[PDB]
């Protein structure tokens, strides 16, 4: 009748007595050190709003952008380890262009998300291909685009699995943002009020002042390519909120 | 099969159906594969452009290219011409278009004419003597003004203000050499190109600041 | 040791506003001898596209099997059936994959497009392709193209034309078969019937 | 502490490489080496460790090696690793000569060897070399030169330095007895004798305890020679007479 | 605990080995970089001077190409490998594209090379951080920073190494459009920034100045003393 | 019988200073009938021994031999230096014979050698 | 107390001749949701229960497609399920290409077991933490197979896996004698009634949390989701 | 674990002596700062000020009920404290690896009608070096003679020691552990011998047993450790005891509230299907 | 006592023992009992097969394999290792037949598989197998033959064998048979009777008898016993139990 010490959370290939992989859980917990990102999917388009942290007035804001352009009709949002997301965005772009070259058409958001997720699955087996990575990625992504089925929004998890969400929030204040989203989202809504609600939630959750310089916004609409808001547009939409 | 998996080098001996010096080993894997891309090793009628004439020159307001399709629209801002093997031209220029799009996505800035021509020459130079046959003129406009280059399958890559390849190359080249002028208006340039291509024996393109257009 | 053998055949394709027609003969031969008098050269790929190939027979069989495997792969990966233009582009890439040791096969693809109109594509043993309104291939293409050029139509008149073209071409060719097969692609599906020759 | 000493690929909580520090500490037991730069030559003096009565003298020298027609080196540390490093240096010099039809510059040779030394402190499973080097030579770009290398993979050019046992006292005395731009070969030899005498507290100096090498340029050619016991005895006698006259 | 292997996550999601590697940067000599309109200035302070040494072989400012420079702070032996690889890549890029290399491109290459060594337990990261300045093909000055973890991002004026917080605060307070009006003003600004930590200027400071369409130029003690005197006036 | 031995043009869709002076056409075919035979002698000999041993005794023998080879060939020097290959030669049976690979073109005195980190990365499979 | 030394790897035997990591990996199957699979004289049916992260997210899919006559259901991890599905699809495709015949389910499941046994013996690997239910049709009729993380497979007539599947197993055992005569209707109903025993007594089955997969004598493998499930749910009773 | 071929490795120790056997001012300052980072603070949320006196020293107590884990706090919220007026008195603030902020909370309530009845809903995790501080700041130094304590918690079924297999047990089930001075009898079988319980409920029982205070601990061994309806319904038999007889009034409305809150669960990571 | 020297297959105890192999051999005694008896003109096998649930088919997870046209096999221990070893034996027999053009002798096959099993108890990158098995065959020019292989890699010829949980009682029961002068028809009943006697019903709910022989009756082929003979043997065993 003694109490002793047991350890199971120091290896990628170790099972807890209840069948739990703890390194993957820790990698998922690593996301909560990033910045909050919000994505709202609507029948008129997709909205992506993220908060950017500025460590000094001497930096260039246009160099730490957290919203990139995968293709002419697909966006992306990032949270977690920055260095890891750059090896996934490149894979997404390369896969999209390879598919276009082979089939003379454009991929779907689900296909792009699956292609990216096929790379995050492989880890822990260094005896395989030498380029394989020995630990899970520490970054979560939100995909937003328009295709034959209409506007779409997807979410991908360091575990290598993806689902489709009508409205998702990731980052440090994810739980509070999700709780606020659940009380305001309804299907029959417009892009303008989606933008307004996302901005309101961002203002509520941030620890700084929302002054149209510490946030960025982007939308995609049927018939128009991926578009990122400029300073004047941000000021106009941030006025009277 | 765990001891054989540790040795990270799959030999035919370790596989199944092995007897003698060979066996039922080369007759086992007969599937259609999963995913890759690669040309086959060396060991009918091949369509080739013979009776085609092309023309291209650059001036102050842009680049004008005419021909008798026979012009490949690589990009909204890049143009190309085929001469020789149609399949080779189409394939390699599709690869060039993909590379240009990758560059633009990565660097958030359009590629230049010199870089594109160098990339095409580098791709086609690896297979020297294998049997490829293509001749291309590449037109565009970038931060340094209009550009014009000539690339073929022999590794040649040159730049000039006036080029012509085809059956009636000599006559058209002489005509547009007689009538050439750098400080030329768009209408006079159109007239000169039309007259040269007429004397060579009709399409017509015009590259500007913000992409090419079709005249006729 | 020549790894190439020529086998006779003749294929045709007519594109309409809301239909597509692909027809071929049914003979396999090696110049002098007759292998079989019943061997159609038209294969159905999906519910809206048909491919017809002629030339060396083993290459034709391998090409058809590879095409079907790739179609299944695409359907599994993308959760939808792939269209005619995608098939044409994929076939062009497959053909150019063997530039230095080519397939000795001539292909013609016919079917419907996204908007619901006829589409016809013609290839070369290396991979160059383009969209056309009507195309003739096979051994007797040279002596059959001018007739079509000197002669869109409705379904019945196009069928009448196809029948007369093959009946005229068979009597003057040494590789045409004893039967003619026609595949009709429309919005309600695909149907086919055999006409004795 | 004792938690971050297992291997070379572990960073201490304040960013320190304890294995490399211990490897550098291993050099403090070997013999003492000196190097002095003069206006018309360069000098290299070393202390003999093999002094047993039953040993033999078969080789050209014990610690001085020749790498090239224009360079030489001295080692301090583990003999086994020093031999490998010397062979590699000779091979590198010959490779450059074959490539360019010209003798290799001293800084290029030093950098090429230091890259190899640094490569063993990054990939786990290996052990860093516990050797330090002193290089002298002549070059058409900068003339006479003197360099130094350590197990970490670092190097730098000096005018007068010292490695091995009791290095700190020798460096301290050199820093106050060396005058820049006014040193000749005789003055350098006298200074080297005095510094060796002070830093060797074992006993009085004898000609069989030290070896001295001299590199000079004579009629478009570089000559490297090792001074003999006669010259060493004369130098020691002159230094002793000077000290006696001092009091 | 959780701070002995490179590829092991802390229970709160921390990779401690990379942070420990970054801790080694904070002990090197201070480096300062300021971007002007027609000039870029790099400044490194000498940690200590030994009278019996050759200053030519201990320089911390290097040239990667005709239009790119570099200054580092961290492990000296580790910096040399990265510098040589960057030089080879800069020369190899021109062989594929006729245009000269770009500052963002070379920073990306360096960052990827640094990141390649933080992916396995069989090798340790590089304990250095770098400042890269230069001019683009069309003539736009740039300035970037790189970290051992493999991240890069642009700046207007930055300082790395030990005692960098005070220098960064001074630059934030004293940076403006009327202070970078001319080359002399920019050089004096860099000298003033470095003087906050250096105990005595002129002897413990080295500057490298690059102008547009010109090669790197290293100022000498005479010029440094002249600028120090003008500032002190 | 040990000396008698019995579509890889990838397109980058999966540095030119490092590699040069090579074309596919020249390397399509060997220059001498004895080139590939001499380049791959040891591999062919090992394959022949494995084949005969597997046919006569069973699967265990070639597997054990390969396991011993792999285990003993992991304690060598880094690739930019020359190794001795003592235990591998003892296991392989070449500890009392001299061939033409030993007296011609001593690998320990080669005229070319690349950068250390580059070779270590290439061996690991990263490049 | 004495087990701490012998339960950190799959290459170590415990002093009682047990491999503890295999038993630990077998517990990951019970982390999923319930799945039920049964068969009749003509058809084979798979029924699965779907969960959702929140009201604004789509339910995760459990039933996948392998070939025109084979389908699988998943309970356990996700990456392992994806890898196994890819392997199954590749093997079926290769067999069809080479022999112009469908690949028998027995041979396919034997290949699965042979592949899965390897990572439980060598160092630097971990066992697959996923359990599958396979339904197919070939010359021998319908088939239902079950796979285990310990590289063990069984040939069943009705099986249930997942979290709290004991009730479903009890119901299937009680009603086993009537399965071989039912047509597609009342067979899907037996499956749904068996799956309903894994839920709390207050809540019921809606159309947004059930998936159905059917393969038969002349009917290929099809998946019914969302509004396609209503015809099967029309005739159910009020949870007696 | 070995990082390269042939590395020398040491076996782990289950007594924990391999770390503390190794026993500059900067190190001492770092240790002091780290110790200050994870101290326990009890404060009143009304004015954000700390209570300089132990919570039970300010207010007399006659009954104390503690719930640990999501299921226990859900059961108490749905069944007990839905039929009265309860005032919040104080809250605790903690920091450690597994509880970054304070879903994580520890709030104390006392009944308005009867100020001698208390409650505690702890959903966070208290580390092994913060439990004694918790006991000191909640109970104090001198306890009270007349006071009864009830504790509820949940444990996974794989932690149960039995001769048969773990999966063969009919989970969930209840077990009890009571001190010597607890005169009443539990409604579930007492815990078997080779099984032990540790962490915070063990700390509370040890305190009560040493200082002669009646107490009882209820355990639920379940196969689903998330928020589940079966697990919280397994606690129903406790309502028949004297500790909770006078606090439950309406069962159907509590069931309705439980169903309503079951539909607003937290988003689970999509690792398992 | 071998604590501290029992974490790898390449470590020697201070008295010269390898303990991982001993633990692997201990692991075999966790499964049911299988017996095999060699007689005048054949070999007959018998396995006590436990039932897990009624939801499984009749032929699920069998324990009698067909290695070749003339060789049978019975296993005990971990099942996955048993499947792997059966695959290995099939491959060996096929390779020999392909090389030399006639049926492989039983002794050679036993030697090959035993050496393959032994190869796993030498390295630290793998672990020893956890199953034992027996092989049986018959031919006109050689006669009946029976062998056993254990996880350590040791093979021997037997007149009657038993592996599993209750090998001791089974061996005691076998040692009272004059198997040298009887026939397969008279050995099937004895095998069934021994299996029924050994079985314990308190700790095991139910079981199904599994039988198969090879010999002159089957003309040198390994086959499953016909159902009627199984029923007769079971009835005789049940009667003899009373």
């Amino acid at each position: 009748m003694f109490l002793t010490r047991s350890e199971y959370d120091r290896g990628v290939n170790t099972f807890s007595p209840e069948g739990r992989l703890f390194q993957v859980e820790y990698a998922i917990e690593a996301i909560k050190l990033g910045s909050t990102a919000i994505g709202i999917q609507t029948s008129e388009g997709v909205c992506l709003a993220v908060e950017k942290r500025i460590t000094s007035p001497l930096m260039e804001p246009s160099s730490i952008e957290k919203i990139v352009e995968i293709d002419a009709h697909i966006g992306c949002a990032m949270s977690g380890l920055i260095a890891d997301a750059k090896t996934l965005i490149d894979k997404a772009r390369v896969e999209t262009q390879n598919h276009w070259f082979t089939y003379n058409e454009t991929m779907t958001v689900e296909s792009v998300t699956q292609a990216v997720s096929n790379l995050a699955l492989q880890f822990g087996e260094e005896d395989a291909d030498p380029g394989a990575m020995s630990r899970p990625f520490g970054v979560a992504l939100l995909f937003g685009g328009v295709d034959e089925k209409g506007p779409q929004l997807f979410h991908m998890d360091p575990s290598g699995t993806f689902v489709q969400c009508d409205a998702r929030a990731i980052g440090s204040a994810s739980e509070g943002a999700q709780s606020s989203l659940q009380e305001v989202y309804h299907k029959s809504m417009t892009l303008k009020e989606a933008i307004k609600s996302s901005l309101i939630i961002l203002k509520q959750v941030m620890e700084e002042k929302l002054n149209a310089t510490n946030i960025e916004l982007a939308t995609v609409q049927p018939g128009q390519n991926f578009h990122m808001f400029t300073k004047e547009e941000l000021e106009e939409v941030i006025k009277d909120i | 099969m765990a001891l054989a998996s540790v040795l990270e080098r799959p030999l035919p001996v370790n596989q199944r159906g092995f007897f003698g010096l060979g066996g039922r080993a080369d007759l086992l894997d007969l599937g259609p594969g999963s995913l890759s891309d690669g040309l086959s090793l060396a060991a009918p009628g091949i369509e080739m452009l013979h009776g085609t004439t092309t023309l291209a020159f650059k001036f102050r307001h842009g680049v004008i290219v005419a021909a008798d399709k026979k012009v490949i629209e690589i990009n909204p801002y890049l143009l190309g011409t085929m001469a020789g093997g149609a399949a080779d031209c189409s394939f390699w220029e599709r690869l060039l278009a993909r590379q240009c799009r990758i560059y633009e996505l990565r660097n958030k800035e359009r590629i230049s004419v010199a870089a594109a021509s160098k990339l095409l020459a580098n791709m086609v130079y690896q297979y020297k003597g294998m049997g490829l046959s293509m001749g291309t003129m590449i037109c565009g406009w970038d931060k340094r003004g209009p550009g014009l280059y000539y690339v073929d399958s022999e590794g040649n890559r040159i730049s000039g203000a006036t080029f012509s390849v085809g059956s009636g190359s000599v006559y058209a080249y002489g005509v547009m050499d007689r009538g050439y002028s750098y400080d030329l208006e768009v209408e006079q340039a159109y007239d000169l190109a039309r007259r040269a291509i007429y004397q060579a024996t009709v399409n017509l393109y015009h590259v500007r600041e913000d992409g090419w257009i079709r005249v006729s | 040791f020549s790894p190439y053998v020529f086998n006779g055949g003749t294929i045709l394709a007519i594109a309409g506003e809301d239909f597509a027609i692909v027809a071929s003969d049914t003979r396999l031969s090696e110049g002098f001898s007759i292998h079989t008098r019943d061997s159609p050269k038209c294969y159905k790929l999906t519910d809206k596209t048909v491919i017809g190939c002629s030339g060396f027979h083993g290459d034709c069989l391998t090409l058809t099997k590879i095409i079907e495997a790739r179609l299944k792969m695409y359907k599994h990966s993308n959760n939808k059936a792939m269209t005619t233009g995608a098939i044409a582009a994929m076939l062009s890439t497959i053909l150019y994959s063997r530039r230095f040791f080519p397939y000795y096969v001539y292909n013609i693809i016919g079917g419907l497009d996204e908007e619901g109109k006829g589409a016809v594509y013609s290839f070369d043993p290396v991979g160059s392709y383009q969209r056309d309104s009507f195309k003739a291939g096979g051994s007797a293409s040279a002596m059959l193209q001018p007739l079509l050029d000197n002669q869109p139509l409705s379904l019945d008149r196009a069928m009448r034309l196809v029948k007369d073209v093959f009946i005229s071409a068979a009597e003057r060719d040494v590789y045409t078969g004893d039967a003619l097969r026609i595949c009709i692609v429309t919005k309600e599906g695909i149907r086919e019937e055999t006409v004795s020759l | 502490s004792r938690r971050y000493d297992s291997r070379t690929t572990i960073f201490s909580p304040e960013g320190r490489l304890y294995q490399v520090e211990y490897a550098m500490e291993a050099i403090g037991h070997a013999g003492t080496c000196l190097g002095i730069l003069a206006n018309d030559g360069v000098l290299l003096a070393a202390e003999r460790r093999n002094i047993h009565k039953l040993l033999d003298e078969v080789f050209f020298s014990e610690k001085i090696y020749k790498l090239n027609e224009d360079m030489a080196c001295s080692v301090a540390g583990i003999t086994s690793d020093a031999n490998v490093l010397t062979n590699e240096l000779r091979l590198i010099a010959q490779r450059y000569l074959l490539q360019y039809q010209e003798p290799i510059p001293c800084e290029q040779l030093v950098t090429a060897l230091c890259d190899i030394k640094q490569a063993y402190t990054q990939f786990g499973g290996k052990r860093p070399f516990g050797v330090s080097l002193l290089y002298i030579g002549w070059d058409k770009h900068y003339g006479f030169q003197l360099y130094q290398s350590d197990p970490s993979g670092n190097y730098g050019g000096w005018k007068a330095t010292c490695i091995g046992n009791n290095s700190a006292a020798a460096v301290s005395m050199l820093k106050q007895d060396y005058k820049e731009g006014e040193m000749t070969l005789k003055s350098a030899l006298a200074l080297a004798i005095k510094v060796l005498n002070k830093t060797m507290d074992v006993s009085k100096l004898s000609a069989e305890k030290v070896e001295i090498a001299t590199l000079t340029r004579e009629n478009g050619k570089t000559v490297i020679r090792v001074l003999k016991q006669k010259e060493v005895e004369q130098l020691i006698k002159k230094h002793e007479e000077e000290e006696a006259k001092a009091e | 605990s959780y701070d002995r292997a490179i590829t092991v996550f802390s229970p709160d999601g921390h990779l401690f080995q990379v942070e420990y590697a970054q801790e080694a940067v904070k002990k090197g000599s201070t480096a300062v970089g300021v971007r002007g309109r027609d000039i870029v200035v790099l400044g490194v302070e000498k940690k200590s001077v030994a009278k019996l040494q050759d200053e030519r072989t201990v320089r911390k400012i290097c040239a990667l190409d005709d239009n790119v420079c570099m200054a580092f702070a961290g492990l000296t032996a580790d910096a040399r490998i990265v510098i040589n690889r960057a030089r080879v890549e800069c020369q190899s890029h021109r062989l594929t594209v006729e245009d000269p290399v770009t500052v963002e491109y070379i920073t990306r290459y360096i960052a990827s090379l640094k990141q390649r060594y933080t992916q396995s337990n069989g090798r340790r990261p590089f304990g250095i951080s770098a400042l890269i300045v230069g001019f683009d093909f069309d003539g736009t000055p740039r300035l970037y920073q790189t970290d051992p973890s493999g991240t890069y991002h642009a700046w207007k004026a930055n300082a790395i190494g030990r005692g960098a917080k005070s220098v960064r605060e001074f630059l934030e307070k004293n940076y403006t459009d009327e202070a970078i009006e001319t080359d002399d003003l920019t050089i004096k600004l860099v000298i003033k920034a470095l003087l906050e930590v250096v105990q005595s200027g002129g002897k413990n400071i080295e500057l490298a100045v690059m102008r547009r369409d010109q090669s790197l130029k290293i100022l000498n003690p005479e010029e440094i003393e002249k600028y120090v005197a003008e500032i002190e006036k | 019988m040990n000396a008698r031995g019995l579509d890889s043009i990838p397109v980058t869709e999966l540095d030119l200073l490092r590699k040069g002076f090579s074309c596919v056409k020249n390397e399509l075919l060997p220059s001498h009938p004895l080139e590939l035979s001499e380049k791959n002698f040891q591999l062919n000999q090992d394959k022949m021994n494995f084949s005969t041993l597997r046919n006569i005794q069973g699967l265990f023998a070639p597997l054990k031999l390969q396991m011993e080879f792999k285990a003993v060939q992991q304690v060598q020097r880094l690739p930019f230096l020359s190794s001795s290959n003592l235990s591998l030669d003892v296991l392989r049976g070449n500890d009392e014979t001299i061939g033409f690979e030993d007296i011609l073109n001593d690998p320990s005195q080669s005229e070319v050698m690349g950068e250390p980190h580059l070779m270590v990365e290439y061996k690991l499979g990263l490049l | 107390m004495f087990r701490n030394q012998y339960d950190n790897d799959v290459t170590v035997w415990s002093p009682q001749g047990r491999i503890h990591q295999i038993e630990y990996a077998m517990e990951a199957v019970k982390q999923g949701s319930a799945t039920v699979g049964l068969k009749s004289k003509t058809h084979a049916v798979l029924v699965a229960l779907k969960r959702a992260q929140s009201e604004l997210a789509a339910h995760q899919k459990k039933i996948l497609h392998v070939d025109n006559h084979i389908g699988i259901s998943i309970a356990g991890l996700t990456a392992d399920a994806r890898l196994l599905c890819n392997f199954m699809r590749q093997e079926c495709l290769d067999s069809r290409f080479v022999f112009d015949r469908p690949l028998p389910v027995s041979r396919l499941v034997s290949l699965i077991g042979s592949k899965t046994q390897i990572p439980t013996q060598r160092y630097g690997r971990r066992p697959y933490g996923v359990g599958l239910l396979i339904a197919g049709y070939d010359d021998m009729g319908p088939h239902i197979f079950q796979t285990c993380p310990s590289a063990n497979y069984f040939d069943c007539r009705a099986m249930s896996i997942g979290a709290r599947s004991q009730s479903a197993r009890t119901y299937l055992e009680r009603h086993m004698s009537e399965f071989m005569e039912c047509n597609l209707n009342e067979l899907v109903k037996h499956g749904l009634r068996a799956l309903r025993e894994t839920l709390p007594a207050e809540q019921d089955l809606t159309t947004k949390n059930v998936s159905i997969g059917i393969v038969g004598k002349d009917l290929e493998f099809t998946i019914y989701d969302d509004d396609d499930v209503s015809p099967f749910l029309e005739g159910l009773e009020e949870r007696p | 674990a070995a990082t390269f071929f042939g590395e020398v490795v040491k076996a782990p120790c289950r007594a924990g002596t391999e770390d503390e056997e190794e026993e500059t001012p900067e190190d001492r300052e770092v240790r002091l700062q780290l110790a200050r980072k994870r101290e326990v603070r009890l404060l009143r949320r009304q004015t954000k000020t700390s209570l300089e006196v132990s919570l039970l020293e300010k207010y007399p107590c006659s009954k104390f009920i503690i719930a640990i884990g999501n299921n226990a706090v859900a059961f108490l919220s749905s069944f007990v404290m839905n039929s009265g007026v309860w005032e919040e008195v104080g809250c605790a603030k903690l920091w450690n690896e597994w509880c970054r902020t304070t879903e994580a909370f520890c709030v104390f309530y006392h009944l308005k009608s009867n100020p001698s009845v208390f409650l505690c809903q702890c959903s966070c995790y208290v580390a092994e070096d913060q439990q004694y501080q918790w006991l000191e700041k909640v109970f104090g130094s001198c306890p009270r003679k007349n006071m009864q304590i009830t504790i509820l918690t949940c444990r996974h079924v794989t932690d149960y020691k039995t001769s048969e297999s773990t999966g063969s047990l009919p989970s969930p089930f209840l077990r009890a552990l009571k001190t010597q001075n607890f005169k009443d009898s539990a409604c579930c079988p007492l815990l078997e011998q080779p099984n032990i319980v540790h962490d915070l409920p063990a700390a509370v029982l040890s305190y009560c047993q040493v200082w002669k205070i009646p107490a009882i601990l209820y355990l639920c061994y379940t196969d689903v450790m998330k928020l589940d309806l079966i697990t919280v319904e397994a606690f129903k038999p406790i309502l028949s005891t004297r500790s909770l007889k006078g606090l439950v009034k309406n069962i159907p409305q509590s069931t309705e509230i439980l169903k309503k809150l079951m539909t607003t669960n937290e988003i689970q990571s999509n690792i398992y299907t | 006592i071998g604590t501290g020297y029992d974490l790898s297959a390449s470590t020697f105890s201070p008295d010269g023992r390898v303990f991982q192999v001993e633990y692997a051999m201990k692991a075999v005694e966790n499964s049911s009992t299988a017996i095999g008896i060699r007689c005048k003109d054949g070999v007959v096998f018998g396995v006590e097969k436990l039932v897990l649930s009624k939801l499984y088919e009749e032929g699920s997870n069998k324990r009698l394999f067909n290695v070749d046209r003339h060789v049978g096999m019975a296993v005990a221990g971990l099942l996955a290792d048993a499947r792997s070893l059966a695959d290995i034996a099939r491959e060996e027999a096929s390779n020999f037949r392909s090389n030399f053009g006639y049926n492989i002798p039983l002794k050679h096959l036993a030697d090959r598989v035993a050496m393959y099993v032994h190869a796993y108890t030498l390295y630290s990158a793998v672990r020893p197998f956890g199953c034992s098995f027996m092989l049986g065959s018959y031919s006109v020019n050689d006669g009946a033959q029976l062998y056993m292989i254990d996880p350590s890699g040791v093979s021997y010829g037997y007149w009657g064998c038993a592996i599993g949980k209750a090998r001791q009682a089974a061996k005691t029961e076998i040692e009272k048979l004059q198997m040298k002068e009887m026939t397969c028809r008279d050995i099937v009943k004895e095998v069934a009777k021994i299996i029924y006697i050994v079985h314990d019903e308190v700790k095991d709910k139910a079981f199904e008898l599994e039988l198969s022989w090879v010999g002159e009756l089957t003309n040198g082929r390994h086959e499953i016993v016909p159902k009627d003979i199984r029923e007769e043997a079971e009835k005789y065993a049940k009667e003899s139990l009373k």
